[PDB]
RNA sequence: UGCCUGGCGGCCGUAGCGCGGUGGUCCCACCUGACCCCAUGCCGAACUCAGAAGUGAAACGCCGUAGCGCCGAUGGUAGUGUGGGGUCUCCCCAUGCGAGAGUAGGGAACUGCCAGGCAU
RNA sequence: CCUCCUAAAGAGUAACGGAGGAGCACGAAGGUUGGCUAAUCCUGGUCGGACAUCAGGAGGUUAGUGCAAUGGCAUAAGCCA
RNA sequence: GCCCGGAUAGCUCAGUCGGUAGAGCAGGGGAUUGAAAAUCCCCGUGUCCUUGGUUCGAUUCCGAGUCCGGGCAC
RNA sequence: CGCGGGGUGGAGCAGCCUGGUAGCUCGUCGGGCUCAUAACCCGAAGAUCGUCGGUUCAAAUCCGGCCCCCGCAACCA
RNA sequence: AGGGCUACACACGUGCUACAAUGGCGCAUACAAAGAGAAGCGACCUCGCGAGAGCAAGCGGACCUCAUAAAGUGCGUCGUAGUCCGGAUUGGAGUCUGCAACUCGACUCCAUGAAGUCGGAAUCGCUAGUAAUCGUGGAUCAGAAUGCCACGGUGAAUACGU
């Protein structure tokens, strides 16, 4: 809800006003979020993605798409074209709607701050924020005591430089150990 | 947004104005503000002088008048 | 898990169920009880949200693993930065109240290892 | 008639790249919305459809700039045909052919077609 | 029996001359429509921080090619539906 | 490429005329001795190979094909 | 010359056939029994597969070079 | 005077506490002996989470004091999950004795909270008020006791036979 609405109206007049940018238009956007756990843990037993992508999907807001090996060499000889990860992309509303759970809930729920004191940036303006293990899930009996698994939250803007990108997402606050 | 890919997202969408009671906000959190050491230790607190926790009646000077007929 | 703090299951009893917080023993988790207006023995499931909440005021006035274990580390770090004898010990693995370390003492020096000849 | 924008070319680096400037109620991008036919091994990013305001930002066209890519004489040099010599593992002589590299210099494109706007 | 060199800028031509392979695979690894583009390194990244999966950038095929080498290929002769 | 004949406890065999999953030895525990060699004990495992079919029900009873072992073929 | 086999924990042997896997008996070290040693019992440790390279996602293994050990061969007038 | 014997890679003897439900936790409740004490032990009192504090009676030993006997009994509680088991460790605050508790004290409390699921080969003590198990006192001793020395509580298996 508020985030797309609060981008409108209140983070495009503050970059536009702190950065003194050309045209309005060329304030940052935010292009999509990716997520992913990754492989987690275990390749071999090969139940356990198909359990990743079930528990990722709730906080996702869509299915994962199960991403499979590339050429593939290191904590185990993986070859290629095997099972592995898992991703997740979003946009639009349902980005915007996921970057309210993040931020609003999720943020707050993490205990010690792990997710956030000082974080550092690509080469040019997106962000990759590597959450520890278990946040929020929709209506109701959250826990059924499972067996953890954090995730990366790469969140991407259109951006030409890390210094100015951070001015972005901070207009939306950011994090209380940052 | 294929039909059959199945978020939750009725509920999610739903019951979005979580209070400060309910679900603590984005408005708790940073009150602790920040992580305090104090080097001052008890002794640089003032006290050049040191005294128990109670017993602190009938405080002045009798020298061992205590045994009951010794 | 996020009841009071962070850090608590249901189906215990109150006094035991803070006691996992990390900050609040046996006997604080009592003194919270008392202090909430809370009986021992209810099952922390039986307790409605404005009750938690009232206990979730007390837990967050003491101290909880977020905050100790960065405490408890500040203290141990200022002793091994400042190379007391007491910091000594604490960095070397050997015990630290002193005790006999002829012997015994496998709480620091751990899990056996041969003698490597 | 000219200037500018788009499609299809011809030739296919002197045509490229860099760097800087520059253009938007013709047009073109980006653009918003995804309703709907359509569509994603998840993802309206892509594909597709429906369109107002917005912006010239990124893309791209245009201009300037030689930093680089690139073209490049003449003469000499190597090599070789044929015929001849000798100190013959190789080189000379006759005369036909004559590079590669490198130097001067050139260099930021020329041009046909239909299509729209603006000025004349 | 194949590929490179010797082989002399058309034919490719010997030597117990120099160097490598094949004696099959495939019902999709064939047909066709439609879409897409590589090795590698860097930078950020929840434990593979030497190497998974991810995102961004540089690069511009340095990759791919059922299997050898030579030729080949982006309109792809590559990769996917 | 035929006719044969087998495919189970880990093994060989087999209670298995279709009404119904075993002997011999293999690994663990218990019970005794100069531990042992060696007694005695209680568990050891199978949709009988994959598919057809008779039937009140059948693996085997009647059948088609894979693999092993034996003959004649070429 | 030439051809083929070999190079494994301190010892002797196995695994070596497009491959991912370190096993046995001795010896060793720690504990035990014994007056004490022997033996006997229990536990543990020990090989980055001669060496260098190459192919491979991966190599002790396959491939190539060198050193080292063995078997056979090095004639015919 | 300060350091040391009280180190640590490790190996061993002896003992403690434990791994739990015959229990741990809570609250209420029962009945001992033996001993030490004028360098000492110290009630009652009010203060302290408690160790302890101060104020102060008393005692020369059947008198006063150390000294609340514990396990047991009552009731509630927990549910085989390394836990309401275990408490090793370490942080922090604190007390006392003493010149001084850093090397090198004891104890209180808050917090935290390891190994440990009854132990390989081996192996020892005991015949009945015994073993097992529960607490109490004392010597030394300013201050250090799981040790040693003693006291009493509850109280067993079995010994055919050589």
């Amino acid at each position: 809800a508020k985030l797309h609405d609060y981008y409108k109206d209140e983070v495009v007049k503050k970059l536009m006003t702190e950065f003194n940018y050309n045209s309005v238009m060329q304030v940052p956007r935010v292009e999509k979020i990716t997520l992913n756990m990754g492989v987690g843990e275990a390749i071999a037993d090969k139940k356990l993605l198909d359990n990743a992508a079930a528990d990722l999907a709730a906080i996702s807001g869509q299915k994962p798409l199960i991403t499979k090996a590339r050429k593939s060499v290191a904590g185990f000889k993986i070859r290629q074209g095997y099972p592995i990860g898992c991703k997740v992309t979003l946009r639009g509303e349902r980005m915007w709607e996921f970057f309210e759970r993040l931020i609003t809930i999720a943020v707050p729920r993490i205990r010690d701050f792990r997710g956030l004191s000082a974080k550092s940036f690509d080469g040019r303006g997106n962000y990759s924020m590597g959450v520890r293990e278990q946040i929020i899930f929709p209506e109701i009996d959250y826990d059924k005591v499972d067996r953890v698994r954090g995730l990366d939250i790469t969140i991407t803007t259109t951006a030409k430089s890390d210094e100015e990108g951070r001015a972005l997402l901070a207009a939306f606050d950011f994090p209380f150990r940052k | 947004m294929k039909k059959d890919i199945h978020p939750k997202y009725e509920e999610i969408t739903a019951s979005c104005s979580c209070g400060n009671v309910m679900k603590i906000r984005s408005t708790v959190g940073h009150d602790l503000n920040l992580d305090v050491c104090s080097k001052c230790h008890p002794f640089f607190t003032g006290k050049q002088r040191d005294v128990a926790t109670g017993g602190r009646v009938d405080r002045f000077n009798k020298r061992f008048n205590i045994p009951g007929s010794k | 898990a996020r009841i009071a703090g962070i850090n608590i299951p249901d189906h215990k009893h109150a006094v035991i169920a803070l006691t996992s917080i990390y900050g609040v023993g046996k006997t604080r988790s009592k003194a919270i009880l008392a202090a909430a207006g809370i009986a021992e023995d209810v099952k922390i499931s039986e307790l409605s949200e404005g009750q938690i909440d009232t206990l979730r005021d007390e837990v967050a006035k003491f101290v909880v693993e977020g905050d100790l274990r960065r405490e408890i580390s500040m203290s141990i770090k200022r002793l091994m930065d400042l190379g007391c004898y007491r910091g000594l010990r604490h960095r070397r693995g050997l015990p630290v109240r002193g005790q006999r370390t002829k012997t015994n003492a496998r709480t620091r020096k751990g899990p056996r290892k041969p003698i490597k000849k």
